[PDB]
Parts: C-alpha cells; structure tokens; sequence
C-alpha cells in the first residue's frame, strides 16, 4: 500500500510497509515532491522494509516522508514516438518538447532472451577503418567494444562510425548517454538535427536518444543503460527490424554500481568493486544482443581506469563481445590515430572460411611483422638501429610503414589531423597492406604512410616529398 | 682513417646505449614504485577486507 | 525538549558525529551546533543521524546540542563576494566586514542538461601564448591544467585572472569574465599571497576567492569547490562570465578520501571511495556554456590537478581528463630547462576550444601548430634542416614570463614574425630579445594597425602588408 | 571532575566520566602512579565514554583507577627558561637540571594563524652560509628540508644555524627529537654545550630541546612536534622573534601519525598511512609561519621510505617545503663544508621578484658554471687540461674557484678545527661569487677562496701564501 | 555416469575463472569473510573437489574414465599467479597458451617449455 | 644485570623477525586493528622499547654497557618491508648480508658498500 522512509543514505533509502510489500525491481514514487523521484526496490531487509535505489538526488527526504508502490518495475516509454525524442533514466522527456505519447510502455528489467532465440549467422560489416577492416573486423548484427582509458579516442572512434555506418542504414538507431559529457549529448543533438537523422517537425527521425550522464546520482547512471536498452529491444522485435546501438560509456554502468554497493551492505570484491560485477553486467549484457526475430548491432564504448586492462571493470567485458578495438594511450602518444593496438584487437569473424583467405593471410601477414618489430624493441631501446641484422632492419623498417597506415584520418577529427576524413574501401585496405608486405614500396619513406586513405595517397605523397 | 673513424662511432654509439640505459633506469624505478605502493595498499585492503566481514 | 527540530550529540570521533532526535531534518540539510560550528546531514538512520561536521570536531562533545536549520547546505552568492576572500561557508575570512549578500543557493545543485547548453564559442583569453595559440579555451569550457608539483600550475591560472582586467576595465558586458579561485588544501600563505599578487594587478575587484587550505578540516576542503561552483553558476545564469579555478582537485579528493575511510567506505584502487570520480564528474558537469534562451551566460572551469611524477596514467589523473574537455600537461623536464610556459604541445588538447579562438590567431598558429608538429618528430639535409631552424625559435617565441599576459593581437603580431620566418637568420639565443624589442615598439609606434587586429577580429589583406612592412623594418633596424 | 578508566588495550584507554566530559585534545591525568601518565581524548564513544592515547606506558592500569581531567590539551612550561633545557612530550625535564621555572604555560594543540594574520611578502631569513643563501636560500616562516643522514656535517650545520640565528636575528631557536634516538640525543646534547649554543653554568643557552624518544608510545612521539613548535610559537607570539624550529624527523612525525591512527582502528589509506595524512601534517605545519609579529622558519630532515618521493609521506611533506638543503657524502669526501650540494639543494624563493634580479643572475651564473664545469669532466679524463678552448679553460677554472668559495668555516666548529667561524652578510655573498664570473680573481690561485668568509679573505689568503 | 559404467567421458571446463567469480559472489553474498584477492579461503578446494573426480578406474571398478580439460585464464600472461598456480597444482600438467607466440605464427600458440603432461608416454601410443 | 653492575654484556636477538611475527598473532587474535603486514600500531614500539635498553652507561653508574645485535631476516633482499623499516631505523646501524655474493666467495658475506656504524671510529683502536 504506502510505505515510509526509514532510513537514508545518498543513493540507498529504505522504506517500511505496513501491509503490502513492493516485490523486488518495483518502482516507488516518493509522495510530497515537486520532481519525480522514483525509488527502485534492490532488497527485502525483513522487518517490512525494503531497501531501494533512488533515480534522482535524496536531499531533502525527511525519515517518515511517505512513499507508494507504483505496483511495477520502472516503465518506459517505447516505439516509433521515441524516435528523435531525448528520454532520462525513467522515460520522462528531457527536451523541452512536451510529452512523449506512446501506446506502449515497456519495463527497464526485463530478462535475456533465450538461447533458442540466438542467431548463429555471422557476416562482416565494413566500417571503412583500415585496421579495423583488416585485423579486427565488426559483424552485421554483432557485440562491438571500444576499450580505451581516458582521451585516447573512444568517442571520437563512436562518432566516426556514427558517420561511416549510420549514415546509410535503412533501420532505426538508439544513442545511449551513460555517465558521459552532457555537453557531448548537446553536441551530439544538435549535429543529429544539422545532418536531419533527427528531425525537429517531421516523423523522419530514425533515432531514440537516452541519457543518464555524469552528473547523475549513481541510481540513474546504474539504471540509464537498461532504459537505453530497452528502446533498442521494442525496436528489434516490434518491427523485426535492423537496429544500432550506440552506448558511451557502458563502463559508467559497472561504476556506478560500485558507488552505491558499500551502501547496499555488501562486503567488498577486488579492487573494491561490487561483489556482484559479473552477473550485473551479465543481465545487462545478455540482453544487448541479435535474436531470431531482429538484429541489433552494437558499439559500446568502454572506459579502462588507470589505464588498467586487468581493472575487473574492463577486464570482465571482453567475453560479451564478438570484435573488440582496444585503443592504447602509448599509441595515440605517438600520433598514430586511431590509436588502435593491433595486437590485442580481436574479431570472432576474423576466419578465413568468414573473411576469405587472402583477408586473412594478409591480416595474420601484418600482425606476424608487428609481433616480429614488438620483440626487437628492447634491443633497439638500448643499442639502436644499428645493431640489427640486415634482415631485422627490414623488418623493422616494413613493420613501420605498417603500423603508419594503419592510421587514418577520421572526418570527425578533421580538427586535430588537419586533413580530410578519409574512408577506405575493404579490397583497397587488402591490397595497401598486401602490397607493403611485399616489398613494393621499401623504397618509399614511412612519413608517407602516415595519415592517408589508400594505398595510392601514400605513393602521392611520397613523390610531394621531392 | 677507418679506426679514427670506428672509436668515434663506438664512443658515440657507447654514449647513445648509456643514455638509453639511463633513461629506461629511471623509468622502471617509477614503475617499481608505482608496483611498490600498490601491493602494499591492496595486501592492506585485503587484510581490512577480511578482518571487517567478521 | 524538543527532538524533531533538535537532537543531541551521541558520539564524535572520526569527523562525524552521531545524534540523536532531529526526527524533522531533510539529507543534506545544513544543522547547527551549539558550540557555533554547521554540520550536514548525510546518515539518516533510524535511531541517529551521522553529520558531516564542516569545522574542528574538537569543539563537539557526546551532549551537545544541535539544531537544524531547515536549509539544504547552501553559501551565499552574488555580487557582493567580489574582492572578498571567504572560507568554504561564504564567511569572510578577510576581515573586511559581512558579506552584503542578498540571495543564497545550494551546493549540491544538478548541472544543467542537454537543451540549455550550446557548444562554446566565446574565447576565454589567458593572455598565455602558447595557451591562447595551441590550447584555446572557449567560455563554458572545462580545461584541466595538469603535472608535477611546481611545474607552473597555479601561474596559468593567475596570468589568466589578471589577464581579464583589459575586458573587465572596458564598457562591452559581454567580453567581461568574472573570476573565482578556490584553494584547497594549499598553504594559507600561499594563498594570502595570491590575493596580494591579484590586488597589486587590480585583478582582485572581480575575483571571488574560496579558500579551505592545509589546516582546514576535510570536509571543509571537499564542500570549498561546490561553494565557489554555486557562486559560479549565479552569473551562469544571469547572462554573465565566470571563471573558476580549483586548485586543486588532487587535494579535495585526498579530502573526501580521509572522510570516506573515516567513514570505513570500503578502499579501492589507490584507497580511493568508488565514488571519487562522480564527485568531481558532477562538480565538473555545471561548468557550461548557455544558450542564448537562457541568458547565453557561461561558467569556464581550470581544474588543477598534480601528477607523481608526471603519471598521468593514474587513478585521479584519468578520472579528471576523462570529464574536462582536454589538459594542459605541464612538464616538470621542460620546467628545468627553462622553458616556461612548460606545456607539453603533444600531451595537450582542447576539444571544444578551436571553435571559439579569434580568427586572427588561426591565421598564424595553424601553420605554427603544423611546424611545431614537425619539429618535435626530429628532435643535416636542407628540408629537415629548416624544421629544426624553424621550431628551436617557435619553442623561444611561446616563452612567457609571469603577470604579463598579452592582448590577443599583441601575441598574433608576435607570432606573425616567426611563422612568416623572420627569425631564421636570428639565433635562437636572441629571440626572446627581439620579441620584447619587437613588442614594446609596434604598442608604441604602432597602435592604429593593432587596434585594428582586435576590432576586425582578423588580418586582412591590409593588415598583413602592414605587418610585413614593419617586421622587416624592424629586424633590418634590430642590432 | 573524576573519571574511571574502563578499558586498557595497549596505548588506547577508555575513561568514564559521571558529569562533563572532557572534550577531544584534553590531557588526562591517572591518578595513583609513580611517573605521571597522560592520556589525550581522542573520541567520544558515547554513554559518557571517552577513547584516550596514552603518552605513556599502560602497564598497571586498573579498571576503575580515578582519573582526572586536566580542563585543557597538554599544556607545557614556555619562555627563555627552557633554553638549554630538555623537556618530554608532557612539558617535564628530563635533563635532571630540576624543574623548569617559567611562568607562562601553554597547550600544545593550537590552531595556526588566521587568513589575516598572515604576512602578504616572502623574505629570505640570511643564514650567512654562503650556499644556502645564494643558492638555495631560506625563507622567514618557511620550511626547509634537510636531506643527509649521519656524517655529512648535519649536526655541526644545525647547530651553526642556531648560533647564526641568534647573531644575525636575534632569534632563538628549538629542536624537536621526534623519535629521537635516546644514545644520539645524549650525544647531541653534549655537542651542543660543547659547541656553546647550550650553556649550563650562565644563561647564554640558543637553543630549547624537546625530545619524543623511540621507546616512547605512538601518541607521545605524534604530539612532540607540536610540543617543541608550542615552545617556538612562545618566541614569535609573545617576544616578536624570527625563530627557528627544528625536526629530527620529519618522517618519524608521520610514521607516529599512523601508528596512532592504526592504534585507534582507523581504516589505513594508500601504502597503509593513517587517511588523515594531509590533515595531520597540515595543522601541525601551517603553524609554522610569518605572522604580524614575528615568525617561526622550520628545518626538517626528510626520510624517504624506499627512495620514492612519491611515497605518500614524503609527497605530503613536500606540498609544505620552501625549500631543500641536500647535504652530500661525495661532496664531504671532497673536503667541502658545509657538505652542501649546490646543484641538487633548490628553494621556492630563487625568483628574481623576490630575491632580486641581481641575487638571481648570480645564483644562474654559479649554477650554470658548475653544470657547464660537470659536462667538461668527460673530457678531463680523456683530452687532459691542456687540450680546452681558452674559454673553456678558463670556465674550469672559475667552476673550481667558485667550489671551494662555496666552502665556510664555522664558528660552532672552532674547538675541532682552530679557524676563526665566518658569517657571511649577503650582500658580500652575492658580491663575492659576481667578482669570480667576471674574471676578476682569474690570477688568484685556487686554494685561496677554500674555506674562507668574505671575498676579500680570499685576498687576504692569496697574498700570505709566499 | 559414463566413469562408472565401464565407459569414458572427456569433459571440458569453459571456464573455471568464471566460475571462481561467480562462487565469490556467492561465498561474499552469503557473508563468508574474504580471502586473497577477496576470493574464499577454500578456492584452492572448490576446483581440487571438482578435477578429482576425473580419474581412471580400475577393471573391478568396470575400467572407465573421466578426462579433465579446465580451462583457465590469465591475465597479461601470468600463468605465476594465485589462482592460476591453484589449478596448475590440481591437474596433471598444462598448456600454456600466448598471444607472443600467436602472433609470430606458432598456431597452436603452445608454450613448449612452460606446458606439461605428468603422465607422459605412458598415455601415448608406442609408436608416438 | 651486568650493564648496572660495572660488567659489559653482549645479547643477540635471533632473531626480531620471529618476535614479530609472534606479537602480531596476539594482537590479532585479541582483535586490536591490523596495520600494513597485518602489524599492529605498537609493533616498532615493542622494538623500540627493546632496543633503547642496550646503553654505556656513565662512570656514576658504574660504566657498565649492555650491546645489542638484533636480527632481521628479509625477504628477497626487501629492506624497505615493515619490520625490516623499523629495526633498521632504530638501530645505530646495519651489517647487511647478501646472497649473490655469499656465492661469489665473499663469505662472510657482508656488502661492504651499504653496511654501516654510525658510532664507528670511537668504537676502534688506533691500530685498526
Ligand atoms: N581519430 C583521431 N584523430 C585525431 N585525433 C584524435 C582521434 N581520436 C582522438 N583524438 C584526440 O584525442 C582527444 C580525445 O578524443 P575522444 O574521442 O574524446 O577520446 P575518449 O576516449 O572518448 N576520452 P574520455 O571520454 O575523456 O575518456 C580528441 O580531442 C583528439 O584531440
Ligand atoms: N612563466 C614563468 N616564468 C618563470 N617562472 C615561473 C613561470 N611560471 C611559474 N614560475 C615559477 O615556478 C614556480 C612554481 O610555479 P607555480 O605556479 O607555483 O606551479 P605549481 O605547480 O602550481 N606549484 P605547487 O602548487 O606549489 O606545486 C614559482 O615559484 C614561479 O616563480
Ligand atoms: O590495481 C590495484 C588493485 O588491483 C588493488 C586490489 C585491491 C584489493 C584486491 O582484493 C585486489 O585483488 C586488488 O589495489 C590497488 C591499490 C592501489 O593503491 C593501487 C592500485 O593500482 C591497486
Ligand atoms: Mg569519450
Ligand atoms: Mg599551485
């Protein structure tokens, strides 16, 4: 029935019912606000009392300030009225642009859909990204990661493809904020409305914006993901339909979590962590996914802290994703954009029954060349070029020219490259690489390899070198 | 000629590997320590860990 | 008698206190104790409430009574503030009397959203060359300055306060940028100092100074950046400018690390609170840049933050850089070499700014940023050869002294002479000798074609002719 | 009023008060001991309970045994009748002289100087040690750290600082032996009344001592900084003197810290320091500072644990200092003294805003000498002398001249070595090392600027050698 | 089952890491005190129980078998770590696979001097 | 007994290490707070308190002496460790001991280099 707030600490507040308990995952709506404050039920403490997770800020609740079970888990708006709208955490509109009328409400919990209702169907999709096209190549329909600690190019990274894959899809797209810059979201809107994905008088839009940013109480950040999600789920099986998810950053989610889990009275885990990490992330995860009746291909951003791939955070990511980007501070350091690491960046399709042999060998070519240059390294470190067999120079001199045209110039940072944003056929990405593995530009110098398109470009840039 | 020319290059390259050398030194010094202050604050925190769930 | 408006200390011990009653106060409501000192209301229990004690909890005793106060924790804001040197509470701490201040607001308030904002577009000037040039700062921005202790930190802060006087002393409100520093954890005679220095430049009229130094309990130093941020946000919202510095974060969060610990938080990495990045991310969140519909006012934030070593892998380092929209990375190797300004051009970014540097300065730092990209990557043949030439005498050029921050048209004109090349015959050892030599006569002789520069915003094709003329008169004249 | 102490463990005791309590910082006395005991609040518990640290053994302590409330923190004997003394942590000599006849007592907690009271203008306190004062120089209220160890000259440049002080100032000063090892505090007590700067039979004494011994409980050795900087702030507060305060250890201070904190049950921060690192380290140095009416300028030696600097105590400790003196085992072994670095010492106040363009340029001008004269060594053991350019030749022979300028004899030194002490004005300082890089003494042989005052017993040398 | 009835099973554990989680978040939930890397005390026995049960029977027993292949993974090639050197203690013997070797070619990326078989040529056939 | 009595005594402690580890089972056990290595906050007091108790006493009390040689044993050569920090710096110095080249043939295998006596020549005689 109604219950009153015993207790309050930041996010977690615990409420007593007198008779009728509110089940675990239902939504409270805290009574004498002037702001909707929603409450969601975490656990039963015994006594009559639950403990809650509050969506918004608590200043302000006072001990016996009353509260009522809306008699369901925090529900949202879905379907086709979402499309060019921005929701928050608990589907409210955040726009300024009135209410968002749906027929339908679709709960934020919701469980994982079945293994029967997996699709096994693999099939590359082109990005236009030299190294990610060549080593680590995303999949129609498949779970993509960009790992990177703090400004080294994840969202840069999301954007480009926003531009190279978005663009020209014929389905509908969903942007989830999570723990993230609101000037970002800003930014992002209102580049949305300049290109015309989002339309401000039409019903032209073709994507759902959510977000739960960093300046949200953990409460909203734990939970915006789900809701983000949910949009995305309506959309794969109401309309059977291709979908994009975009999330940055989905390590926001695991952090959050973290704030208000001392809270909840758990005993801490590694690196003091939520003892709960894996399965949380797991229920969330195991959602975001292709099923039978609709695909969703996804591009979740992933924050490292401290630079710190074995951080639990990161570290239990990995084994939800079908192609990983790992980007690496040592190489943006360098200037090589995207700083992709070539070695620990994976694909599932990355096979060449999948890709093709030549893809492949290629691929497995220039990773072998880049292994061959990481152990000299050392030798190099300390005596130089100079002590090198003629052989190793070679190596190390082809391996660099590589690692140079792995690099591209991106149109979303054409700002900071100060050269236009380049987009690289699959087969002209094959044929740059298969060639400089070859030997057919040893002659040429790596500075002409360094922030170009095709293979062509470096040529003609080599020869502008007089 | 050749040997004026050989204990120039081996003094220089000598004097490239000892500054090499020294920089590598002094960059896993602050690894060392980085490692160093690590393990002793998680061996503490597992020590708190454990003696805080009793 | 009464135990909802009032409640009686428990125990005290770890900075916080446990009491009993107050069954009517709101979380995070302000509470008074007898003994004078304020406290917030953070642990609402069923039996007590854990508050936050914003003073020396030697004065509180197990009996002690304490009353609430009906008001979120909140600090006094406005106007008024201005030339005022005030603690963590808004209390004035310079002796000068009570703040005259009229209206209030809470710490804690959320940042603005999505609609109100637009990307920023207004230059933030430091007066800084290297800065103004390669870093540009736009009003709404959030730009880290980042590196070792004594690298010059603070300095870009101070250049870039005393910088605003030339806007600030004019007529035009919206080239007005009104300035907050906040200490934290610093010494007070750093700090006393500081108000003196911003004083002799008569910076010190439109500067709001918050301070919670070395001796100020923790939580004193944690709420300070919130207090500052509030008197911020007022002229955020009024259609006005404000800057403000945290100096520094790396001490708030050591701060909140000893109250979360006190509070027997579990530790994680580097002993920090799993909450320590959401409590600069939303401090850091209510810098913004408004739209026009709600006022088109701006609030610009300098967090300070320093790095062991130059480690910016760490913890609280990438915590930071991954809220701010780019860093100013201060090298402690640079700094001993003399070369001060001591940013790092290939370690520093501003992701936003670009879109609000004068036109005038794209014309000549564009193509300084390129040839400063070259130079670094070859750290004897005639096309290499000029790159080395070229950028030994940019790196000289972007040498800056202290409390002499430039008119943006003082450093284009400048930085005119050596992208143009009129330094390659000079030796590097004698430009910062013809950069003052060349400075103080084109101010003196030469006001109508600077004048210029800054109304039109730009270098004409005029302009550039006139430029050239006295450039070349000028080294032909230069012994 | 009474209380009674209800639990002992180890140098934690818990008092039960039946009336007021006393408030945290309050000293204790235990009633019914042959040595005083104090113990000093340090929380309320609760149900009239307070927790104490104790600044002395606990072996024997009775459940029930009365306790009495001082009414205030520890509050110890100051003024100039502690000179040449040596007190404990709790005010009482333990140098067997009797007791210390003062009649002004003061507590030893007190909160530093207010905002206002604060001097806006940074000034060098003029040691008259050459190096310190061109180099690296000393600034009034600041704090120094002293880097050495044993046989570097440490206690001889201690106790020439006192006597220099004194001379110069018109300052007194006092040491504080923090973790003071009991046979070294001995033998520094001796040395000084050996040396004059303590004087037994009149009343000429320099120096105040304070020592926290090793064998002292946690509490004792944390407060005995405060102690010995109480009987400072007598100095500056009452009688408007610059004074000097001195801290053998700087370390052992913080170590003391957290073991008190560890005592206490406190959670242990990063590298197991107590969480309140900063704040302990923060009320005690903001303490130490120019005043309107005086000032107290802190010397501290400085260890640092594991040779890291980035180890949190030495991190925090360095947040305060002004400035370093790094006395040096190679630059002892050279025959130089004081064992001063020139290169490696450095200070805040080295600005020509300060200091004065002409101090600066100087103090460039020998530091960059000394590098320059560093990078020709090389060269030395492999070219020989004769093979310099004429201005490199005479750069080294500068270096060398300015080397042994550096080098002073010490008045406090006079029983052990017969040379008449100097102390050099800084005026005659700066001169001295002007004339040198201008090549106005390049005819003057080398040895005639060692261990000499002021440029013109350089002269003075350089003439009486046939 | 099959290890009783004169049959013989293989049995692969994919993986053991995650299960030594997931038995964390459950050992911590139920307020069991952590212990190295806040795992259990007892981890070393939640795997040792487990492998110990593929054996070898014999011909009384009905002469079949149980064959163990848990997986285990490490965390940037520290096969000297806690709970990996847990499970290299309980099974006869490893393969050490690495990313180094990988990318150089060597597929499968088999560590020579780092893997093990405790039981050796008594399981190959004479002519291996 | 001998140091007060006009006698000199010589006292090994073989060694600290040991001690230790033993208090600190105490105070665990009794539930005082742990510390870095789980130490309790007393433990360089316990040593501290020890050690102060090794003196040269003066002519009016008979110039007796009691000399204190405390060992330490650390591990992998960590004398920056918990128990090793504290006895070093209470210590008048240290005579460290190495393997590397205790193998090499220096035996005793004292590092001459580190080593140290802070009393040092007050302590010889003219010859030495
Ligand atoms: N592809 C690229 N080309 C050129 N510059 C880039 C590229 N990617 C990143 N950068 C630079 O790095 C900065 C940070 O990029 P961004 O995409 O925001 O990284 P991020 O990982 O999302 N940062 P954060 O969210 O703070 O952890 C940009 O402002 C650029 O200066
Ligand atoms: N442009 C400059 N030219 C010459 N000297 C400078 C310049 N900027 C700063 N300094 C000097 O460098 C010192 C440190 O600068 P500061 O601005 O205090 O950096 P910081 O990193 O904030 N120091 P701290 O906060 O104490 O770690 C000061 O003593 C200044 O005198
Ligand atoms: O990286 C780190 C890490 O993992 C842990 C940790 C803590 C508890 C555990 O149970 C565990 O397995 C690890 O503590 C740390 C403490 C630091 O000060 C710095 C760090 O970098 C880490
Ligand atoms: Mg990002
Ligand atoms: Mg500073």
């Amino acid at each position: 029935t109604t219950g009153r707030i015993v207790a309050v600490i930041g996010a977690v507040v615990d409420v007593q019912f007198d008779e009728g308990l509110p089940p675990i995952l239902n939504a409270l709506e805290v009574q004498g606000r002037e702001t909707r404050l929603v409450l969601e039920v975490a656990q039963h403490l015994g006594e009559s009392t639950v403990r809650t997770i509050a969506m918004d800020g608590t200043e302000g609740l006072v001990r016996g300030q009353k509260v009522l079970d809306s008699g369901a888990p925090i529900r949202i708006p879905v379907g086709p009225e979402t499309l060019g709208r921005i929701m928050n955490v608990i589907g409210e509109p955040i726009d300024e642009r009135g209410p968002i009328k749906t027929k339908q409400f679709a709960a934020i919990h919701a469980e994982a859909p079945e293994f029967v209702e997996m699709s096994v169907e693999q099939e590359i999709l082109v990005t236009g990204i030299k190294v990610v096209d060549l080593l680590a190549p995303y999949a129609k329909g498949g779970k993509i990661g960009l790992f990177g600690g703090a400004g080294v190019g994840k969202t840069v990274l999301i954007m480009e493809l926003i531009n190279n894959v978005a663009k020209a899809h014929g389905g509908y797209s969903v942007f989830a904020g999570v723990g993230e810059r609101t000037r970002e979201g800003n930014d992002l809107y209102h580049e949305m409305i300049e290109s015309g994905v989002i339309n401000l008088k039409d019903a032209t839009s073709k994507v759902a914006l959510v977000y739960g940013q960093m300046n949200e109480p953990p409460g909203a950040r734990a939970r915006v993901a789900l809701t983000g999600l949910t949009v995305a789920e309506y959309f794969r099986d109401q309309e059977g339909q291709d979908v994009l998810l975009f999330i940055d950053n989905i390590f926001r989610f695991t952090q959050a979590g973290s704030e208000v889990s001392a809270l909840l009275g758990r005993i801490p885990s590694a690196v003091g962590y939520q003892p709960t990490l894996a399965t949380d992330m797991g229920t969330m995860q195991e959602r975001i996914t292709t099923t039978k009746k609709g695909s969703i291909t996804s591009v979740q951003a992933i924050y490292v802290p401290a630079d710190d791939l074995t951080d639990p955070a990161p570290a239990t990511t990995f084994a939800h994703l079908d192609a990983t980007t790992v980007l690496s501070r040592a190489i943006a350091e360098l200037g090589i954009y995207p700083a992709v690491d070539p070695l620990d960046s994976t694909s599932r399709i990355m096979d060449p029954n999948i890709v093709g042999s030549e893809h492949y060998d290629v691929a497995r070519g220039v990773q072998k060349i880049l292994q061959d240059y990481k152990s000299l390294q050392d030798i190099i470190a300390i005596l130089g070029m100079d002590e090198l067999s003629e052989e190793d120079k070679l190596t190390v001199s082809r391996a660099r020219k590589i690692q140079r045209f792995l690099s591209q110039p991106f149109q979303v940072a054409e700002v900071f490259t100060g050269h236009l944003g380049k987009l690289v056929p699959l087969k002209e990405t094959i044929k740059g690489f298969q060639q400089i593995l070859a030997g057919e530009y040893d002659h040429l110098p790596e500075q002409a390899f360094y922030m170009v398109g095709p293979i062509e470009e470096a040529v003609a840039k080599a020869d502008k070198l007089a | 000629e050749s040997t004026t020319s050989e204990q120039s290059a081996r003094m220089t390259a000598m004097d490239n590997a000892s500054k090499n050398a020294s920089e590598m030194i002094d960059k896993l010094t602050l690894t060392f320590n980085r490692t160093r202050q690590a393990v002793i604050t998680k061996e503490l925190i597992e020590i708190i860990s454990g003696a805080a769930a009793l | 008698v009464d135990l909802e408006e009032t409640g009686r200390v428990l125990s005290i011990g770890d900075g916080i206190a446990r009491v009993h009653g107050l069954r009517n106060v709101q979380a995070e409501e302000m509470v008074e104790f007898s003994s004078g000192l304020k406290g917030m209301s953070l642990n609402l229990e069923p039996d007590n409430v854990g508050v936050v004690v914003f003073g020396n909890d030697k004065l509180i005793k197990e009996g002690d009574i304490v009353k609430r106060t009906g008001a979120i924790v909140d600090v006094p804001v406005g106007e008024e503030l201005l030339g005022r040197v005030v603690d963590a509470l808004g209390n004035a701490i310079d002796g000068k009397g009570p703040i005259g201040s009229k209206a209030r607001r809470r710490v804690g308030l959320k940042a603005p959203g999505i609609i109100p904002r637009i990307s920023v577009r207004e230059p933030m000037q430091t007066g800084i060359k290297a800065v103004d040039s390669l870093v540009p700062i736009g009003r709404g921005q959030r730009e880290l300055i980042i590196g070792d202790r004594q690298t010059g930190k603070t300095s870009i802060a101070i250049d870039t306060i005393i910088n605003q006087k030339r806007f600030n002393d004019g007529t035009d409100e919206k080239k007005k940028l009104y300035c907050i520093y906040v200490a934290i954890g610093q010494k007070r005679s750093t700090v006393a100092q500081l108000v003196k220095r911003l004083t002799d430049a008569d910076a010190m009229k439109y500067t709001i100074v918050v301070s919670a130094t070395a001796s100020d309990a923790a939580p004193l130093q944690y709420l300070a950046p919130y207090s500052g941020c509030s008197m911020g946000e007022y002229f955020r919202d009024n259609g006005k400018h404000a800057l403000i510095i945290y100096d520094d974060l790396s001490k708030q969060a050591v701060a909140y690390r000893q109250m979360s610990l006190l509070l027997r938080r579990p530790p994680g990495r580097e002993a920090y609170p799993g909450d320590v990045f959401y409590l600069h991310s939303r401090l850091l969140e209510r810098a913004a840049k408004m739209n026009d519909a709600f006022g088109g006012g701006s609030l610009t934030a300098l967090p300070v933050i320093e790095t062991q070593a130059g480690d910016v892998s760490a913890y609280i380092p990438t915590n930071v850089i991954s809220i701010t929209d780019g860093q100013i990375f201060l090298e402690t190797e640079l700094f001993y070499k003399g070369i001060r300004p001591a940013i790092n051009v290939g370690l520093s970014v501003s992701r936003v700014g670009s879109a609000a540097q004068t036109r005038a300065m794209k014309q000549v730092a564009g193509t300084m940023k390129l040839e400063l990209a070259q130079y670094r990557e070859v750290a004897l043949d005639a096309a290499t050869q000029q790159l080395l030439s070229r950028g030994v005498r940019l790196t000289e050029l972007l040498k800056q002294g202290q409390y002499s921050p430039m008119a943006i048209e003082e450093q284009v004109a400048v930085i005119y002479a050596g992208v143009r090349g009129y330094l390659d015959k000079l030796e590097p050892s004698k430009i910062t000798k013809f950069e003052n030599a060349f400075l103080s006569h084109v101010i003196s002789q030469h006001q109508a074609l600077l004048s210029k520069i800054r109304t039109d915003g730009k270098i004409s094709e005029e302009s550039d002719a006139k430029l050239k003329e006295i450039v070349t008169n000028f080294l032909a004249g230069f012994e």
